[PDB]
């Protein structure tokens, strides 16, 4: 067996990485490994650009099959203590959800996205232990199916009994990531993915915050659904252009007239757009109180005046901000809503207008033309920033400001 | 064999070689069944048009009584009866793979309605005229398909399918214990377009208080886009009776297999008015 | 559909580039030149159309295009001057840029003791392009250089056009006799409308008496490119019958026909239409139709007598 | 050779193509073709397409369909009939070519497909029967919906679990499923799992296509099919554009399609006159009176009317829409509203356009509720999912839209319809789908109240932002005129007499006598105005548009009649831009101009009382007069 020979090499050498990569004369890998001891946290951040400099060859194996590098690392972090998660941090090129083809199967891929929801907690089963109903044999089955979500063909050599007592199982959660809108062309609908977490990284994320996640880009059977195993979540030249234009006393109004150049005129409307989009202080009282720095600007007058010219101008300009209606957005639009997977039986949330859009403009057209339900759920996310949502037993706040 | 199947094809055969309609214009011993054959071959088509007014004048209509009572038995010896006359005469039309001829009677004596139909008709010629409310559109059927096996590797042809996708149970070469792999060959399998139409009651038949009852008309041949809903049409064919594929007490359903449909609404502008001075008395 | 730039300094290095570039793109795109401010004061003369026919001044082809073609001078009893004294400047200014372009295309081919032949007697004669307040025409001489910015467009093989703009630029085009001397390394390209009615053309003419490789002995660079140029009348025997002479307009047409027709059924015979007897009949057709130019040597193709009914 | 290559000697033409002896030698001529091929100016046209192939890392190599029929038979005629066979030997004849020029190129893809386009037989989704199976036939229509990119299979590889072996490749096809039984090391009938390492996926997208507004014959209901995208084929079609599905009509069998009671699997999407018919629009539009001949032409069966014909006309070419600068997006579509009293051919209008142009939803008041003109978010009775269903202002993108009754619609649907006329975009954000689709379209709608002592916004029910949106306003008064009675009863009879090749002769003459310019060349001389020519507004008096919207405004005040915002000012440019496109010009020079301003004028002026009719006629005589 050419395997178990080469099995050998690629272990050896993970623990001699360790033990010599230094950074200014100091051990980053070796201090961080002795730290997580006392602290007892299973965990180790490897930064995947500090394995290029040492070995080409390394590098060169784990982004190809990740799926047997990933499990023989993890057994030589272990021996070093004496199970540790592996998280990998990549700072290379963030990969769009959209050009994710047929060629990164099974390959370590960098993505950046908000996540919209969080599921709960399941337990996965590691270490199965089986019992013969007539001989009462009793076996160990480790599993080793990293690559897989749900239970794909248990091996069951059927007159055996699974023993739930003396059976190891680790945390798993599912996530949904979904593309940045800036990158979304125009007359298409984002789309989204599918995650599973697994340890500590469970319950890290809030449903509405925008992170870096690298994981491996894979396929399953439920034609087949797509899916990606999380692994580790996470110039001076423009800097010096941004300090000398606000040293300009005329910045306020070349950024007035810069806005939506189409309006002639309404130097005072125009004026407020830049005081909008820059926003106030979110100052955190040590008691536990919010206080809003987030500035809303209400629009009236008579049609005509280009008022939907002007809330296009502030969905282009501002990064993230998510253009809506009045009556064409409901309680599952605005709002977040509670739909029911029927595959998994399962309810799972999912993120509306002001829920997407954390931290940008939201631009509401006809807004006196809306429903009385959906005047509630608006009034209590301008005041207190938050939407609480008490519905088919789900109790959640997700943060809305906007 | 069967004795009474091969006696009505063989009386078939001569009726369309020995009919024939005395022109009144020209005087001319003209065949009209033998003329709809050629003319069948330059717009090469598959649907024959047989009026059942002419087979009872025949023998004392001995042939058009054994038809419209038993029409389901005699089904495949009328169409095996039909392949004959037609490779006399022009054997171009068999060559698309044989290609599938129907018969399409029209000019029917009795006309039921939807509320005469009882389990005694189920097999018999009979006409239901009502108005077509809900219609599909034009999917394909599998009527003679080809099971090629993958260990003694035989195409087996001409397999018939009731309704339900069947596969066939041994392989023709004996040296082979085959009763389940079995795949479909779509080069070698004949297709026939399908359609089914929800049908009514009529609109000019408003009787007391009673629910409306729909019936579920299947159309075969080239009967397919031949019933526009909302126009009342005079169907024909026969009573079959379709099980429950979902359920495989086995629940079954009326059904009736039509294979001609005639518009009354629909039936030159010189020429609508010697049609009706004709049609009367 | 590369459009590749790079200054004629340089070149006076610079000459495998070109010759690797006539053959996809074909057409050159030159830039700055020695004339610059002297350009724009050409359209002072160009405002002229007072000259007749025999083959000088504007060509009132019926209509609201014209050639303002201005013939040589040392030619004799062949000269009709009027008011464009900017347009004889120019003729010396850029007879250079004729001999330039020849070191830097045709000096890599063999050698350079063949092009100072051909550019010698200074024969050629510009054509000034006007429009009043268009067909698919092949250029003349074997060089084409004309100072515009669209017009031109493609007949980057996806049979598209193509409208660059690229102000202070020179676009240059190939004719059809230099395709022949390379054995077949040139492509020509056509025109198109545009609003911009106002292009100064320019295009090089070989002598009258010159050899043109081996296959143009019989057939010398004057009684070649004088074909396409006089079926715009005398003589007016030979310009009809040369525009009857174009028989792809009706025998194209027939390649389709039977393909079109048996794709339907799928003719004398009855076994459809076979590939062996497909290729004979296109071969038996350009056949038959050659023996009647042959033998009719003013045909315009008539129709034959449909067959009529009886009674 | 090429001779015994058209003799076929099999049963099938399937059969003939997989034999060994017949497709050594097919591809061998097919490798000849790609290399040896000239176009008529002495180029290589698929000499070019190899180079520029590997240059932008593409997998799509189109070939011309009539460029191969003029050449060879023998692999024209067999595409047709046998697509399957024949384009997988070519797509290993490609990939030969471009190893020829580009040998590095076998690291980046491995398969080359081939796009097969311009096709000689056109056919609709109504003209598709059983003759047309297993055949690449060119359907063309409008994609409605679509659905995600999923991961389809190809080489699937199966694990056994009894001695962890790999089993493979299998060619996983779109009929049926693999279904392994016995293995190749232990001889177990265990399950198999499927390798999420060894496998190689593709692209996979089914797209819903319908036939075309303009094709459907009225009085019937338009087809459907289902459309199958591989390979890079996903992501190209659009809900809202008209593509060519130029692939194979195959068909699928389905266990409830034969329990309750035609997928075209595409290779090649193009997205959408000749040069004799290019050649005529510039002689037609040379004359001076070209706008007087389209105006007589529009709705030839509709005698008088000739200030509602200039609405109608303008309306079907629209303006020339700009960006500016990335902030706003200026409409170009003009909206006419057609009020008067029923009886003078109202709903006869609408009809027409409906025939005349390229994309027409007619849609009405009453029937269609709040999804009727929108979208909506439908849930589908098959997959169980939220899907996407557009409405009358979704299909009709960059066309015109025809609503009959706006009188009689809900609060809910007024209010909708406004949000489009603006901004273009109509944003709906329920059941957890936030979408932003657009509505770029000429809203030509038809109401009924007419009393003329009573102001517009009293005899019609409707509000005043619905009314200013809208660019012109057609008023119609019936009124007593024994001189109009006696030219339009003649008209009626006149039309009802008229109502082989001898006779069908005769017909076709005494049509185009009574639109007397034809109505089949005024067809496309709208769609050849709105895709290529775009008028600007170089070189025109910016002090006489100024001058007109002064005298309006200050006589709607002292009068009291409707209230001219800024929306009206910018309704005379998109009446001029369409005037200039009438003419095929690319600059709006005066005359346009003072046609674009009368038309406003009466428009606005027969929209009042009596007295203000009579008052206003006389003010802005000026202006109407033209010099």
């Amino acid at each position: 067996s050419p395997n178990d020979d080469d099995n050998t090499e690629i272990i050896k050498s993970f623990k001699n990485f360790i033990l010599e990569f230094r950074l200014d004369s100091q051990f980053i890998y070796r201090d961080q490994l002795r730290n997580n001891i006392l602290v007892k946290n299973y965990s180790l951040t490897v930064n995947m650009e500090h394995l290029i400099g040492y070995n080409e060859d390394i590098y060169k194996k784990l982004s190809d099959e990740p799926s047997d590098i990933i499990p023989l690392f993890e057994t030589a972090i272990t021996q070093v203590a004496k199970t540790f998660q592996l998280i990998l941090n990549s700072n290379a090129n963030q990969i769009p959800l959209r050009d994710l083809d047929s060629e990164h199967v099974s390959k370590i891929v960098r993505l950046s996205g908000i996540i919209i929801s969080t599921s709960v907690l399941s337990s996965r089963a590691t270490y199965l232990s089986i019992m013969c109903r007539n001989c009462r044999h009793t076996t160990s089955i480790t599993i080793n199916n990293f690559n897989s979500i749900t239970g794909n063909t248990v091996s069951l050599p059927d007159p055996y009994i699974i023993i739930h007592e003396s059976s190891k199982f680790i945390d798993q959660q599912f996530l949904k990531l979904q593309e940045i809108p800036e990158l979304v062309p125009v007359g298409e609908m984002p789309r989204n993915l599918t995650m599973t977490c697994d340890r500590y990284l469970t319950n890290k994320v809030i449903p509405g915050t925008r992170v870096t996640i690298v994981g491996i880009y894979s396929i399953y059977n439920s034609i087949r659904t797509p899916y990606i195993k999380i692994l580790g979540i996470q110039t001076e030249e423009e800097e010096e252009e941004f300090l000398q234009l606000s040293r300009n006393p005329k910045l306020y109004e070349i950024l007035t007239n810069s806005i939506a150049p189409s309006i002639f005129g309404n130097e005072d409307i125009k004026k407020a757009i830049v005081c909008l989009l820059m926003g106030g202080s979110k100052k955190i009282l040590p008691d536990g109180m919010r206080l809003r720095g987030d500035i809303n600007v209400l629009l009236l007058g008579d049609p005509g005046t280009a008022k939907s010219q002007l809330l296009k101008f502030v969905e282009k300009v501002s990064p993230i901000a998510v253009y809506t209606s009045g009556k064409g957005s409901s309680a599952a639009g605005l709002t977040a809503s509670v739909q029911r997977d029927p595959m998994t039986r399962e309810f799972y949330l999912e993120g509306g207008a002001m829920v997407l859009a954390d931290g940008g403009v939201v631009c509401i057209d006809e807004f006196d033309k809306m429903r009385d339900e959906d005047r509630v759920a608006i009034h209590e996310a301008m005041e207190q920033q938050t939407i609480s949502i008490a519905k088919a037993g789900i109790t959640t706040v997700l943060n809305s400001r906007t | 064999d069967d004795v009474t199947g091969e006696k009505v094809r063989e009386a078939f055969e001569q009726f369309l070689e020995d009919f024939s309609v005395q022109s009144t214009d020209t005087g001319e011993v003209e065949k009209v069944y033998r003329a709809q054959i050629e003319f069948m071959k330059i717009y090469d088509l598959n649907t024959i048009y047989i009026d059942y007014q002419h087979l009872s004048m025949r023998e004392n209509g001995a042939l058009a009584m054994a038809i419209s009572e038993q029409y389901y038995r005699f089904l495949p010896f009328l169409q095996k009866g039909l392949r004959r006359v037609v490779r006399k005469y022009a054997p171009e039309l068999l060559n698309t793979t044989e290609r599938v001829f129907q018969i399409s009677f029209f000019n029917l004596p009795t006309v039921h309605r939807i509320r005469d139909i009882r389990s005694e008709k189920i097999g018999s010629l009979l006409s239901i005229s009502g108005t077509v409310t809900r219609t599909s559109e034009v999917r394909p059927e599998l009527y003679k398909a080809s099971f090629t096996c993958d260990m003694c590797r035989a195409i087996v042809d001409n397999v018939e399918q009731s309704f339900k996708y069947t596969e066939p149970t041994f392989c023709p070469n004996p040296s082979c214990e085959n009763r389940a792999f079995w795949t479909l060959n779509v080069t070698r399998s004949r297709f026939l377009d399908w359609q089914k139409v929800r049908i009514q009651e009529n609109a000019n038949e408003i009787p007391t208080g009673s629910m409306p009852r729909t019936l579920d008309v299947i159309l075969r041949g080239d009967s397919v886009e031949r019933a526009k809903p909302g126009d009342r049409c005079k169907f024909t064919g026969v009573e079959i009776v379709v099980p429950d594929v979902t359920q495989l007490d086995l629940t079954y359903k009326i059904s009736f297999l039509a294979c001609h449909v005639i518009s009354i609404g629909s039936n030159d502008n010189e020429r609508d008015q010697e049609v009706f001075l004709n049609s009367l008395s | 559909l590369r459009v590749p730039v790079i200054d004629l300094n340089r070149v006076s290095q610079l000459l495998p580039v070109v010759r690797a570039i006539l053959l996809q793109h074909d057409t050159f795109l030159l830039k700055n030149y020695a004339n610059k401010a002297v350009l724009d004061a050409l359209l002072a003369g160009l405002t002229t159309k007072d000259l007749p026919d025999t083959s000088q001044g504007f060509d009132a082809n019926f209509v609201w295009l014209e050639q303002y073609i201005f013939d040589t001078d040392p030619q004799l009893r062949f000269d009709r001057k009027c008011r464009n004294e900017s347009l004889c400047s120019i003729y010396s200014r850029l007879f250079k840029l004729g001999l330039f372009f020849a070191q830097l295309c045709v000096k890599s081919v063999v050698s350079s003791a063949e092009l100072q032949d051909c550019i010698s007697t200074s024969h050629y004669a510009t054509k000034l392009t006007r429009y009043f307040n268009y067909v698919t025409f092949l250029p003349t001489g074997v060089l084409t250089i004309f100072p515009c910015a669209k017009a031109i467009r493609y007949k980057t093989t996806d049979n598209s056009w193509v409208s660059i703009d690229e102000p202070d630029c020179l676009l240059f085009h190939t004719g059809t006799l230099l395709a022949r001397w390379s054995q077949g390394m040139h492509t020509t390209s056509p025109l198109q409308i545009d609003p911009r009615a106002n292009i100064v053309s320019l295009t090089i003419w070989p002598p009258l008496t010159t050899p043109i490789s081996s296959k143009g002995e019989g057939t010398i660079a004057n009684h070649l490119l004088e074909q396409q140029i006089k079926a715009f009348y005398y003589p007016r025997e030979l310009s009809i019958l040369r525009l009857q002479d174009a028989m792809k307009f009706v025998k194209e047409l027939f390649t389709v026909c039977e393909t079109v027709l048996s794709l339907n059924a799928l003719l004398p015979k009855r076994d459809n239409l076979t590939t062996l007897t497909n290729k004979s009949r296109t071969l038996a057709f350009v056949e038959r139709a050659e023996s009647w130019y042959q033998q009719v040597i003013s045909s315009n193709s008539k129709t034959v007598l449909s067959s009529k009914v009886q009674t | 050779t090429l001779e015994s290559l058209s003799n076929v000697k099999a049963n099938s033409y399937s059969e003939w193509i997989t034999q060994p002896n017949v497709s050594r030698t097919i591809a061998r001529e097919l490798k000849s073709f790609l290399l040896e091929y000239t176009d008529e100016t002495g180029r290589s046209v698929y000499g070019a397409r190899i180079r520029t192939l590997g240059e932008m890392n593409s997998e799509s190599l189109e070939v011309n369909y009539r460029h191969l029929a003029e050449s060879k038979a023998i692999l024209a005629l067999f595409l047709a009939k046998c697509p399957e066979e024949m384009l997988k030997i070519f797509d290993l004849v490609a990939m030969e070519a471009t190893e020829l020029h580009y040998p590095d190129y076998a690291r980046i893809h491995s398969e080359i497909h081939v796009r097969i386009s311009d096709f000689p037989t056109i056919y609709s989704l109504r003209e598709l029967r059983e003759s047309n199976l297993s055949s690449l036939v060119r359907v063309t229509g409008v994609v409605t919906r679509r659905t995600g990119v999923f991961p389809q299979l190809k080489y699937v590889k199966f694990n056994c679990l009894k001695c962890g072996s790999i089993l493979g490749p299998f060619f996983q096809d779109s009929n049926e499923e693999i279904r392994i039984s016995f293995c190749t090391n232990c001889k177990s009938k265990g399950p198999f799992r499927v390798n999420g390492e060894k496998t190689v996926y593709r692209n996979y997208q089914r797209v819903t296509l319908q036939e075309a507004p303009g094709t459907v014959p009225p009085g019937r209901l338009p087809r459907h099919r289902e459309v199958i995208l591989l390979a890079d084929l996903v992501d190209v079609s659009k809900p809202g554009e008209e593509v060519e599905v130029t692939g194979i009509y195959k068909n699928n069998y389905d266990g409830n399609l034969n329990a309750k009671n035609t997928i075209i699997e595409a290779n090649s999407i193009k997205r959408r006159w000749t040069e004799e018919e290019e050649r005529e629009f510039r002689k037609i539009s040379r004359d001076r009176g070209i706008i007087d001949k389209i105006i007589s032409s529009m709705a030839p069966s509709i005698y008088g009317h000739r200030d509602i014909k200039t609405a109608v006309a303008c309306s079907l070419f629209g303006g020339v829409p700009k960006n500016v600068n990335g902030k706003h997006s200026i409409r170009g579509d003009i909206n006419v509203l057609l009020l008067g009293d029923p009886g003078t051919a109202k709903s006869q209008i609408l009809k027409y356009v409906e025939k005349t142009a390229h994309r027409a939803v007619f849609a009405t008041g009453q029937g269609a509720s709040a999804v009727g003109l929108t979208a909506s978010v439908r849930k589908d009775p098959i997959t169980k999912e939220w899907t996407l269903e557009g409405g009358a202002l979704v299909l009709a993108d960059k066309g015109v839209c025809l609503i009959d009754e706006f009188d009689k619609m809900n609060d809910q649907d007024r209010t909708s319809i406004h949000e489009a006329m603006e901004q273009q975009s109509i944003s709906i954000s329920k059941a957890g789908i936030v979408t932003t689709l657009q509505a770029r379209c000429s809203i030509i709608a038809a109401a009924n109240p007419y009393n003329s002592t009573l102001p517009l916004a009293q005899n019609v029910s409707l509000t005043e932002p619905i009314l200013s949106r809208f660019d012109i306003l057609c008023v119609v008064r019936d009124l007593v005129d024994e001189e109009a009675d006696e030219r339009l009863a003649t008209f009626v009879v006149d039309s009802h007499v008229r109502s082989q090749l001898n006779a069908r002769q005769r017909r076709l003459q005494r049509q185009r006598k009574k639109e007397e310019i034809p109505q089949e060349l005024l067809m496309k001389y709208i769609h050849y105005a709105r895709t290529k020519i775009y008028p600007k507004l170089h070189q025109m008096d910016m002090d006489k548009v100024s001058r007109v919207y002064a005298d309006l405004r200050r006589e709607s005040i002292s009068t009291g009649s409707f209230p001219i915002t800024v929306r009206h000012l910018e309704s005379i440019l998109r009446i001029a831009e369409s005037f200039a496109k009438m003419r095929l010009s690319e600059f709006v020079s005066s005359y346009d101009l003072d046609r674009a301003i009368k038309v406003v004028v009466d428009s606005f002026v027969d929209a009042q009382k009596v007295s203000v009719r009579r008052q206003l006629r006389r003010s802005f005589a000026i202006y109407t007069l033209g010099h």
